[PDB]
């Protein structure tokens, strides 16, 4: 997420089988930094 | 006042004085592209 140049992270970690569904189960990310990026991104790549 | 410390003459100090869009909240903007005021494309003209 971001906002007015604060952009914030949340996340989770859950062990789980599955295939290709995402699972059923109910969970909540918990915010994990917030920096001045100072940037309104209107793009993005994952880089492997 | 700052008169003592930016006044030399000075003129390396600059401001926009033209802008298709107001800038919102917080907000920055250095493009250098000629303003076109007009309908004539400015792209380099002057």
């Amino acid at each position: 997420k971001n906002i007015d140049g604060y952009f914030k992270i949340y996340s989770k970690h859950t062990p789980i089988n599955l295939v290709r569904d995402l699972p059923q189960g109910f969970s909540a990310l918990e915010p994990l930094v917030d920096l001045p990026i100072g940037i309104n991104i209107t793009r993005f790549q994952t880089l492997l | 006042n700052s008169n003592n410390l930016d006044s030399k003459g000075n003129y390396n100090y600059l401001y926009r004085l033209f802008r298709k869009s107001n800038l919102k909240p917080f907000e920055r903007d250095i493009s250098t592209e000629i303003y076109q005021a007009g309908s004539t494309p400015c792209n380099g003209v002057k």
